[PDB]
């Protein structure tokens, strides 16, 4: 039953642990970016150099960005208001492209045409009296 | 008892004469049937037929008020019976449909569509229905409108009907004083008498005397809808109560109501519609040849006199005075539109807007209380409208505090500018507004004023200021951000003030705004509109999850938590949907959108707030895991 | 045969009825806007004679 | 214009209900007959019998 809850399981949990792990790359990059570069056996001398240097700091920003510049700025800001305008009017072609909308746009317009028609076919009906009332007359 | 002791009511005691028919009298009543003064020496007496029908049949069971009134009675006192007898709140609107008295039939496209707005302009508005009472013609279409109303929906349309007394069927049924009369939606076809509507709410049924004959209720009908028009609305701002005049078909007799209605002081415009023919008809083949209203040329005035002669089957010199009517009526045109197929709904908005006349702030106040984002697009907004300065910034400022996404876009598509509206007293006077949807803001703000002051809850009439606000940020972003509320350059000039007070970047505060106060729409809107929106949308993403785990703690209802939950889902969905975008454009173009420090974010990076709002669809993505290898 | 297959596909067939209704109503509206000038010359000719 | 004598649509009702016509028990409600005021205990028992 153990072998049965593992297998009936294994999927789920194999895709939710490997999307983790892909999550977790980044909190492992960022560790290992923040610590010292000689190892735990010799950190001691990294740690008191960071003591040396705190001490001389005072006796006288987590991340990696990438510092650009201004028209830099303009450039992915224009660079973003592409990426905007391409995702809602792709989204709109794919709505308007889509089964659902096409049958739903097809039948209106053949109820409307229908009634339309109708009123076509009954105004009609008093333009061959018309007609036949002419001829009867010439 | 009041019903009798102030409304009277006349009976024909008369010299009977035959005219035609020996037994049939002045009145038309049987000779034998007997128990204006002129012919017909009427006398005054108290009512004895008021009270409520109990319509048998037809459907769907309804029980309408109705009295017998006097065709000389005082409006007012009709109005007061309306007011505290039948406890009838004052209507914002007055709705007039006039129409041919004969039976009809007309497109099922126009009829149902016709019945489906008549009916939605009196729920939306809370209008009175002000028709002909009895179930002919136009009537019988109203009480067809208002069946399919009863049958798909749940208000009751106060849709009072004044009919002459004399010619309903069963007048005998209707005999009491307060008490319930069952009645037969029966009607005979020999019979000459026609029944009440069955679908109607209340019968302001008048007797001048007469039986079997019409122009018993016109006078009273009119006067009363100049009485109700001179009562002033609720908003009191200077302006009564709105009327319409509703046109479907028609004869010849309503072209002179027409007439009356445009010479009025104030004017009534008048609204027909076309495809049902005969007098409707030749309005709009009027309205459209027209030119410069009353400059009408030879070849469309003897297409209008032929029409008349041949659809009314008039004489040559009685379509000449229709079309004279007609003409006085053109003069006029500013006031009549026609409904040409390919509602009723626009035909009342319309007359609520000039029946108003007021300034076009007052109509856009009007139509964003309605929700009409397409009325005021069509109508305000029309080519030709002369703007006060500074009204649109209240009109926008109006619209944010009443969740109206509509009116936002058509106020910015009308020249309406975030820059320059976004000041710091129009933010916190968005931060401390009452309407709108509920929020979990005050709770909020309470934690953070006792974590900081450990007072306790805030007063009632506390005004939130954006550096408590920019708190409440702080306690949900977590980790070592820094909102920019609460840094040292904004409490400076909160300090000295309370363009320097304009926001640089007005759709960022929106955005967050609209997130904390739990507005999804207007949120998803302010995400299009101005720039920084994969920032935006992470930073949402991270306050919605932070409200949602806030609003599971402090046990409070768990739909705000599984709705706010969605939203954090929708905004990461975004998130990643736009990053797809970006790698599909420019790899490294994304990679910089990735990394560049956030200034109005904390100094923060694309990157880290992903991470932040645990957004784990995002660092899977492949552009994501590259950059990571990179960084490794 | 590819081409037997697109042309009997589903979504092909919605999609060219869909833009065939589109042709249709906007020119049957021309049909009954320009209609109306007939009838409107009809009763003309009518009155005349 | 349909005329009605008094009694018979309560007896088209007994005879719709015994006669499995669902459609027709729509329609006698829908042109006045009220359930409240025909069911009794004897007429209940005659559906039940």
């Amino acid at each position: 039953l153990l072998i049965a809850v593992f297998n009936n399981t294994f999927f789920e949990v194999k895709s939710i642990s490997n999307q983790v792990w892909k999550f977790q790359r980044y909190q492992l990059i960022m560790t290992f970016h923040e610590r010292p570069v000689l190892p735990p056996p010799l950190i001691i001398f990294s740690h008191m150099t960071m003591i040396f240097q705190h001490l001389c700091c005072r006796w006288r920003d987590y991340g990696l960005k990438l510092f650009i510049t201004d028209d830099e700025l303009k450039k992915v800001h224009d660079f973003e208001e592409q990426c905007i305008e391409e995702y809602f009017r792709e989204k709109d072609d794919r709505f308007n492209s889509s089964n659902d909308e096409r049958i739903r746009v097809t039948s209106e317009r053949v109820e409307n045409m229908s009634m339309r028609l109708e009123e076509v076919n009954e105004r009609e009906h008093s333009m061959k009296a018309s007609l036949q009332t002419v001829d009867i007359r010439l | 008892s009041w019903i009798e002791r102030a409304f009277y009511k006349r009976e024909c005691v008369h010299i009977i004469p035959s005219t035609k028919d020996p037994h049939r009298c002045c009145c038309g009543r049987l000779i034998g049937q007997h128990v204006w003064s002129i012919s017909k020496h009427t006398q005054l007496s108290p009512t004895d037929a008021f009270g409520t029908i109990e319509f048998q049949g037809g459907g769907h069971s309804n029980k309408a008020m109705y009295v017998r009134v006097s065709f000389d009675t005082k409006p007012d006192l009709l109005l007061h019976l309306m007011t505290k007898e039948w406890q009838l709140e004052l209507p914002k609107l007055l709705i007039s449909v006039h129409g041919g008295l004969q039976n009809f039939e007309l497109q099922p496209k126009l009829k149902q569509v016709f019945g489906k707005g008549l009916i939605k302009a009196a729920m939306t508005t809370g209008a009175w229905i002000f028709t002909g009472g009895v179930n002919t013609g136009v009537i019988r279409h109203v009480g067809d409108a208002l069946k399919d109303h009863a049958s798909k929906s749940r208000g009751k349309i106060c849709t009072i009907g004044i009919a002459p007394w004399g010619i309903v069927e069963n007048q005998e049924d209707l005999i009491g004083r307060d008490v319930v009369r069952p009645y037969q939606t029966m009607s005979n076809p020999m019979s000459k008498l026609t029944v009440l509507n069955s679908m109607h709410s209340h019968f302001i049924l008048a007797d001048n005397g007469t039986t079997g004959k019409y122009g018993a209720e016109v006078k009273l009908r009119r006067q009363l809808e100049k009485h109700i028009s001179l009562q002033k609305i609720n908003t009191r701002i200077g302006q009564g109560v709105p009327v319409v005049a509703l046109i479907v078909e028609g004869g010849p007799n309503v072209i002179s109501i027409v007439l009356e209605y445009l010479r009025d002081t104030p004017p009534v415009p008048v609204v027909v519609c076309d495809g049902s023919g005969r007098a409707s008809d030749i309005l709009a083949f009027g309205h459209k040849y027209s030119e410069e209203g009353g400059l009408i040329n030879e070849s469309l005035r003897d297409q209008l006199l032929v029409t008349i002669q041949k659809t009314f089957t008039y004489t040559r010199t009685q379509a000449q005075h229709l079309f004279i009517i007609l003409m006085e009526c053109m003069k006029k045109k500013e006031l009549i539109t026609v409904f040409r197929m390919g509602d009723i709904d626009l035909a009342i908005l319309t007359a609520l807007l000039k029946g108003a006349n007021a300034s076009a702030p007052d109509q856009l106040s009007l139509a964003l209380a309605w929700n009409r984002v397409d009325i005021a697009r069509s109508q305000i907004f029309i080519y030709g409208q002369q703007w006060p300065v500074g009204s649109l910034e209240q009109a926008m400022l109006d619209a944010l505090v009443l969740d109206r996404v509509d009116f936002v876009k058509l106020l910015i598509e009308n020249g309406v500018s975030m820059h320059r509206f976004l000041t710091i007293s129009r933010l916190e006077e968005l931060y401390n507004t009452r309407h709108g949807p509920s929020n979990t803001l005050y709770h909020l703000v309470r934690d953070v004023k006792k974590r900081e002051y450990p007072k306790g809850n805030l007063p009632p009439d506390y005004r939130i200021s954006l550096i408590d606000i920019g708190l409440v940020i702080e306690y949900l972003m977590g980790g070592a951000y820094r909102c920019n509320y609460t840094r040292k350059r904004f409490r400076t000039l909160y300090h000295n003030l309370f363009e320097i007070n304009h926001f640089p970047f007005p759709f960022h505060e929106l955005m967050v705004w609209a997130v904390l106060m739990k507005r999804q729409k207007m949120a998803l809107f302010f995400w299009q509109h101005g720039e920084e929106a994969m920032a935006k949308a992470l930073v949402a993403c991270k306050l919605c999850k932070a409200m949602a785990h806030e609003a599971s703690e402090n046990d409070m209802v768990d739909d705000i938590s599984q709705e706010l939950n969605h939203n954090s889902r929708d905004f990461g969905q975004l998130a990643v949907e736009l990053l797809d975008q970006s790698y599909k454009q420019d790899e490294q173009l994304a990679m910089k959108l990735l990394t560049y420090e956030l200034k109005n974010w904390s100094n923060a990076t694309c990157l880290q707030l992903a991470v932040a709002a645990k957004h784990r669809d995002f660092i899977a993505h492949t552009c994501s895991q590259m950059l990571l290898t990179d960084m490794w």
